[PDB]
């Protein structure tokens, strides 16, 4: 019985979303993409490069218009008429916006199609944006993270395929799945930062007993993310646990809210 | 049309041409365009990177203990190898040396890195052009898993197994929907596998999906998550404590019990696994021994890696050594110096950059990154490109040469220069490998030789893996346990005004940042990466770069279908975000 | 020295007497002896239980909500098993019914740990009776390839492979070392298997002890842990939630797709290793179809299980048939009531407990446990017991009958029941299976037809795995996410007198628990075990219970090596600490 | 040459066997082939009866002085001893026998540890753990019912490695996975503090992963590495599948009150 089509698009990126992705314990990836989806354009992966590949990009948007799902990692460039990303010979943003029109839904995977992430942090040299200020006619699901947990973007596609509907979301477009609760609301360190016990410097004693982070730059207090609950890479660690404080990575703007490692 | 002469290729760009955009199975946003004479053979080759972010320009005023998160952005594929570089480079201009734990679990980091990409780029990047997936339907599975069983001991090549894994493309394809391998090269001529290989090789391809997945792994238990895990200057973040309270808080027995499996696993998968595979692609592909050489018997360049004297990156320290070879000339493996600004510089002549000066190179410490998109003389218009102008700008990528040279950098560039050092480990593994091929030294010097380098790499990087693992266990026997400095973590206990070089060895190649640290902020950080390195473009003598070079003089079979040109590409495994940032 | 006959036996106390104590490879302490006559065939057979706990007493005021986690730890191999009975009972007595999801994750449960406790009996329980482990060391690893190929579809077959398992074996052995294989019974003429097959089958050993690891993570995920998971009287507490905010807190579609993942792979082993060795192991030792026959061609016994139907224990709901068959009538399976004081009694006369009678069987409800520890004229001494006196009390395991009748409970005993009540499924699998061997059915009541049985509802359980996992699916999406009933929870609502019984199929039988509860606390808790059957004490009348039975009249061909004792012993799967609890 | 290793069993339900052959990191197959050398354990071995007593026997004359015993569950004074009867004799005698020659115990659970479920009132057998009847060897305290895989395997990986037993609080715990309270590493932590708890099964509250608090969660008082470590490969813990710690790593835990009670 036929797979969900879903094209895949690449702006300014670094690749970390796809590099999740196929991090995913389960459903593998593999199995996803043999058995749960039709993952039928993605530049990353395809046999087929360039007049090859962009026929079954035509040919996917044609023959499926209004009927694939657009995933969307990374963003496009507004700067030098958006040629600071350039897509079979064109700006990228134009690639985007005919992939948007014929999509049922959109996911943006990421801080980078969510926010902007790290080439939107001061000064966006490329006037890099968020795919909701460029697509406003379509439904967007925000993945934001950078990258977002394997587990979590594989879990989304395994509940539109099993539940045949978008995840409920939040109000600025978040999977309230994984995205309800802060990185802090279900962190393993909350006693310590309960009790004032928290790391000073790093490798001092209180380090050395898995102590809060707060007082190193921990954002996991105005961070929504799963992190501290699901965790990443087969339910083995998180930033936190590693001993770094969360960056805040899923959210908005987090870049340019100050040195990681002040309040 | 244009002609002219440089390292020995004669540059023609009249007759027809050929574009590829986009050049897939790659990180990031990549152009080739190529001319072709009436025999089919390419006469000019042109790299082109499609995309520019600014990391640069976004380093300045940052704190120098956050440049490491920003910068490890600058790739998800070889995720953590800017984070190093980055704390690297602070460390040097502040001068900070790091307790032997942190360097250790660093070269952890840098050689989990090393298997999983290399692992991730031979089967899902480079493997289609090379396995013809369609035809793995024609195979026997019962002959399938003779060939399997006669190039290893693995044990998943039962005839069943083979017969499910064909089933399963059986019914993937048998929908009509054949997604990544909708529109491929199937049945071109270059596909010299026989059926059973072809069965073999796409069986692995789906073992390495699933496998590298365990990698990563150890990634997160030092440093958090995969990708991008975390960092500090002054060390690693991830405090040990073995036999004290709270231990369940830290790097604990078994936390590095996790770290020791995986690193068994990962050996394993990719002596079992992968090296045969390679080994195998080299016995149906001999050919490519012979195509695709470039700059590889001419020019290469490696900085060195994996320093194993905690903050000693001399010569005795670094396990990966470093080295340049130019004028062919492998018997002068000449001293590389970061610092010194009539060896590494950047030129933008044919890039989309202002210098004040584009006829001349800058110095990274010297470097400028100031974007100008000017194509100029297009075929077509600024936003809409049949054609780049060679002649003119045509790159986000900036050219690096060193003392004026161009050169390859990455496994192969690796290989060469360790060996004409005389490690005894690499010698013994090239002389055995072509041995097995019945292949000349020089058929390394190649497309085939960039992929048989890669696969090699893996195995070594496994193999120093362990090694490294061990050094961490001997030190917490001893009761040596710290994993950070942090006497000049305060701003103020900075130079006000210093400088710095972090470098290694990426999986792609050399990798360099340069920092400029002024009254607590960078006041300058410029990055040269090896993507940067081989996808070049020209200079203001015209000088070509590796993947250009590796491009002339290369026969198609089909025009119209770049899998000649895909071959060579991938075998350098390219990294467009990486060349750009 | 004294004869009666008893069941078609002739049980006679002449002749050599033989000790086997410990019992290994079992759950808990076992003792057995026999005595073999002039042809060294057994005449007599004693089953003593060398274990008691008291968690009938122990349970005794507790609260009812509590009891579950009690009676769970009697038992850390059939974790789980006592959780759902105490559930079951607790409900039945207060009058609760829970929530459709909380069944199907009961049943889910419960399949979870027939899949692993069997796989795991197969290989590192019985298997050793079966491999001649220390013969491997003798096997060509090229023809241990062709015969795992020829058996199975299974990927793990390659001559490397099987040449890896057997260097391993050889190093292990060469340590002078030999661990858990010290002083077995390797070279015994009762091994019959090639060594290819030895090399095979503790392959497949070492392959089980991991894998087995895996299955439980369906215990993790809905109880919390394994072993010992959690549950409550209402339903379970894993709270599902899969599309609101806080999902990250519960059983969510990331929780779900890791049991999915699990479910898989339990199914692939169990159906491509475990079966074929199975149906390989029957192949090899054909003899033993008509060895330790026992009571399973007279009497057996199932109270039925894995109610489909929510809170709904009758025929049409329970997917596992319940029945019993006596006098070797198995065309008509009559009905069991757990109620009933006339059907399921217990006696003590040969046992160390007190009753007011000991002439007379106690329906659990009126149920006594006052420990009496007297071997009488031993052997020996009390505190050194040379040989134990059958003719008195001789056991921590209390003898239960079925109307006065010795049964058998367990796999063997529930493939007879569902065969002959007409269960479409079980019919084919026993023909099907019976017809590979080609032996008569009549082979299946027998020390290889209980293997073979188990190894089936290892497949069987595995595919119910998955049927209660897409119930579950298909509830949630039809928006039925109920997990608990808390109606009852409070002790004000319970009435001031109630009594309840639970009861399932365990791995190794039927299994009940009987519950009375007066004035919110438990008055009195007796449970009756699958291994209180068949390990049982003789009665009054001296009728013997299932292993006794099984165990008469078996040939040895070397008294002082048991092995052919261990080989049927095992087959029942002995759980001591669930005989005795 | 790889340790001894003497594992005998006294009352037990074999949730400790079972903990141990979960373990995913080092694999129990690489633990025995590699690591130790299991040398006697009536749950695994091949011998029976006196093959296995004559391997029993030879083990702890051959290694005297220089064999680790591991214990799962415990002695019953009771009845002479013979409430467990191990080759006709008191369980007691054996463990007293394999202890002599021992040069560490290793008091597996909550069994060898402290009594578990038998010694719950009114502790029918008069079952006792270890420390209480052997008194003149170091003893290890690895507690729980069972304890966690993963830390079983560690703790003998740092015996192996280390060539030292493990540091231990005041009552033979393991500081490194017995240091602190599962409350203090409890990712729930941040509903107790809000007071955010669930109040009756399967409420919103439950959905949501509050506080186990009201439900009788025992995480305030248990000291164990199951909030941190998690079980069964980092999979999940009680608290995290949605019931509260029952206390079982700590001693008595069966008779401080309901599961459900504060
Ligand atoms: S480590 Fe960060 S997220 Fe965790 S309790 Fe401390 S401040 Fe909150
Ligand atoms: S669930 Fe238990 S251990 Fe966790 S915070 Fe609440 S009371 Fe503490
Ligand atoms: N490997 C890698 Fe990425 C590139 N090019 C870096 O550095
Ligand atoms: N299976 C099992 Fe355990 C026994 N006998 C129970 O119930
Ligand atoms: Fe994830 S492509 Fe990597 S930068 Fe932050 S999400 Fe973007
Ligand atoms: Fe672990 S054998 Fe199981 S009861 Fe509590 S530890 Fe004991
Ligand atoms: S940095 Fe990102 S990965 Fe999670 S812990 Fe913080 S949101
Ligand atoms: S019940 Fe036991 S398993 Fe851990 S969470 Fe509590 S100590
Ligand atoms: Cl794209
Ligand atoms: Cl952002
Ligand atoms: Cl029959
Ligand atoms: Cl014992
Ligand atoms: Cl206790
Ligand atoms: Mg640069
Ligand atoms: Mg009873
Ligand atoms: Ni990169
Ligand atoms: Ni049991």
């Amino acid at each position: 019985k036929p797979r969900i089509p879903v094209v895949w698009i690449h702006g300014l990126e670094c690749t970390c979303c796809t590099e999740s992705f196929i991090r995913s314990a389960h459903p593998l990836a593999k199995d996803v993409i043999l058995s749960l989806i039709s993952l039928d354009y993605d530049d990353t992966l395809m046999a087929a490069a360039g007049t090859q590949a962009e026929e079954v990009f035509e040919d996917i948007i044609t023959q499926y218009n209004g009927k694939y799902i657009l995933a969307v990692e990374g963003n496009p460039p507004l700067g030098e008429q958006g040629m600071f990303c350039i897509s079979s010979g064109r700006p990228f943003i134009e690639k985007l916006k005919r992939a948007a029109a014929g999509a049922s839904a959109i996911i943006a995977w990421g801080t980078c199609a969510s926010w902007g992430c790290v080439q939107a942090a001061r000064p966006n040299p490329t006037q890099a944006t968020p795919i909701d200020k460029v697509i406003t006619d379509k439904p967007i699901i925000k993945v934001p993270g950078c990258p977002p947990i394997p587990d979590v973007m594989s879990a989304i596609i395994t509940y539109m395929v099993t539940f045949d509907r978008l995840p409920d979301v939040d109000r600025m477009g978040r999977p309230l799945m994984f995205y309800g609760q802060r990185i802090h609301d279900k962190c393993y360190r909350r006693a310590h930062f309960d009790a004032g016990e928290f790391v000073q410097s790093w490798d001092d004693d209180a380090a050395r007993k898995g102590y809060c982070l707060y007082k190193m730059g921990c954002k996991g207090p105005t961070t929504y993310n799963a992190c501290s609950s699901t965790r990443w890479n087969d339910g083995v660690s998180f930033p936190i646990q590693s001993g770094h404080g969360c960056l805040g990575c899923a959210e908005n703007g987090f870049w340019d809210r100050g040195s990681f490692y002040s309040r | 049309s244009t002609q002219y002469e440089t390292q020995g290729y004669t540059i023609n760009n009249a007759g027809r041409r050929l574009v590829v955009d986009p050049i897939t199975r790659i990180e990031g946003h990549m152009r080739c365009e190529v001319n072709i004479n009436d025999q089919n053979v390419i006469t000019n080759a042109v790299s082109c990177g499609t995309m520019f972010r600014g990391l640069e320009i976004i380093l300045q005023g940052r704190d120098p203990r956050d440049a490491w998160a920003f910068v490890e952005r600058i790739c998800g594929v070889c995720t953590g190898v800017h984070a190093l570089a980055s704390v690297y480079a602070i460390e040097d201009a502040i001068g900070i040396k790091v307790p032997d734990n942190a360097n250790i679990i660093r070269n952890i980091m840098l050689a989990t890195l090393w298997c999983h990409d290399h692992l991730v780029h031979f089967y899902q990047l480079a493997g289609m052009d090379w396995i013809d997936v369609l035809d793995a339907l024609k195979a026997d599975p019962r002959k399938t898993s003779e060939l399997a069983q006669s190039l290893s001991s693995w044990p998943k090549s039962s005839p069943g197994y083979f017969f499910d894994v064909q089933n399963r493309l059986k019914k993937f394809v048998e929908g009509g929907q054949l997604g990544i391998f909708r529109n491929g090269y199937w049945g071109h001529p270059q596909y010299k596998l026989p059926p059973e290989a072809n069965l073999m090789g796409f069986a692995h391809y789906l073992e390495a999906l699933d496998f590298q997945r365990e990698i990563v792994k150890i990634h997160a238990v030092f440093g958090g998550k995969n990708p991008h895990p975390n960092w500090i200057v002054g060390g690693m973040p991830c405090a040990i404590n073995i036999d004290e309270s709270g231990a369940v808080g830290a790097v604990n027995m078994e936390r590095l019990n996790l770290v020791q499996s995986i690193i068994t696993r990962t050996a394993d998968f990719i002596n079992n696994v992968m090296i045969p595979d390679a080994l195998a692609i080299g016995q149906f592909n001999k050919p490519w021994s012979e195509i695709g050489t470039g700059l590889s018997d001419k020019c290469v360049l490696s900085y060195g890696a994996f320093p194993d004297i905690a903050n000693d990156f001399g010569e005795k320290s670094l396990l990966m050594p470093g080295g340049a070879v130019i004028n062919g000339d492998f018997n002068n493996v000449l001293p590389v110096d970061l610092v010194d600004p009539q060896q590494v510089q950047e030129f933008v002549d044919h890039a989309w950059y202002r210098y004040p000066n584009d006829q001349v190179g800058r110095h990274p410490f010297d470097g400028i990154t100031d974007p100008w998109y000017n194509p100029g003389d297009v075929k077509g218009s600024d936003t809409n490109i049949q054609q780049l102008n060679e002649q003119e700008r045509y790159s986000w990528i900036k050219a690096p040469r060193w003392r004026g040279n161009a050169m390859e950098v990455g496994p192969l560039a690796r290989t060469l220069i360790a060996y004409h050092k005389g490690d005894a480990a690499t010698v013994e593994s090239v002389d055995r490998m072509m041995s097995a091929l019945n292949l000349p030294l020089s058929g390394i010097q190649s497309t085939l030789g960039r992929i048989l380098c890669r696969a090699h790499e893996a195995q070594w990087a496994a193999g120093k893996l362990q090694y490294f693992f061990d050094k961490l266990m001997t030190n917490l026997k001893n009761g040596n346990l710290a994993t950070a400095s942090t006497e000049k973590w305060e701003p103020a206990t900075w130079p006000t005004e210093c400088r710095g070089v972090g470098f290694t060895e990426a999986p792609r190649g050399a990798l360099g940042h340069w920092a400029a640290i002024r009254d607590g902020k960078i006041d300058l950080y410029q990055c040269v990466v090896p993507t940067t390195w081989n996808a070049s473009p020209r200079d203001p003598k015209g000088q070509i770069g590796a993947y250009e070079a590796a491009l002339m003089n290369t026969k198609m079979a089909i025009p119209e279908q770049p899998l000649e040109i895909l071959r060579t590409l991938h075998s350098f495994d390219p990294c467009l975000a990486c060349s750009t940032h």
